[PDB]
C-alpha cells in the first residue's frame, strides 16, 4: 500500500 | 490496485512497500508539493502524474493481472483503466528498481512541512  | 503495486514493488526491490515507500520524500505514498527529494521521489512524483492521467480510473482499488516474462513485468488486458493503472504502476517498480543505488531512508517519514511548491506534471 502507498496512496499516490 | 494498491496491494499488487505494493507486490510488485516486492518483487522489484526487495523492499516491503510499507514502509519504505509508503512515505518517501515529497511524493511517495502521499502528497502534491515539493521539489522531489532525490531519484526514488522522482519515481514517485511520476506515478502520481500517471494516476492523475487517469482520473476516471481508481487506481488504488481497481485490480489488474500482470506476468513475468524472463523477469519482465507484462500487464495483461483487462479493462482500459486496469491496463493503464498496470502500465503506470509498472514503470514505478522498474523506476524504483533503477534507483535502489540512491535510495536513503533519511527521507521515509519525510515531514510534509518540506514539500512546498508545485510542479507541474
Amino acid at each position: 500500500i502507498a496512496r499516490s | 490496485s494498491l496491494l499488487e503495486f505494493g507486490k510488485m514493488i516486492l518483487e522489484e526491490t526487495g523492499k516491503l512497500a510499507i514502509p519504505s515507500y509508503s512515505s518517501y520524500g515529497c511524493y511517495c505514498g502521499w502528497g502534491g508539493k515539493g521539489t522531489p527529494k532525490d531519484a526514488t521521489d522522482r519515481c514517485c512524483f511520476v506515478h502520481d502524474c500517471c494516476y492523475g492521467n487517469l482520473p476516471d480510473c481508481n487506481p488504488k482499488s481497481d485490480r489488474y493481472k500482470y506476468k513475468r516474462v524472463n523477469g519482465a513485468i507484462v500487464c495483461e488486458k483487462g479493462t482500459s483503466c486496469e491496463n493503464r493503472i498496470c502500465e503506470c504502476d509498472k514503470a514505478a517498480a522498474i523506476c524504483f528498481r533503477q534507483n535502489l543505488n540512491t535510495y536513503s531512508k533519511k527521507y521515509m517519514l519525510y515531514p510534509d512541512f518540506l514539500c512546498k511548491g508545485e510542479l507541474k506534471c
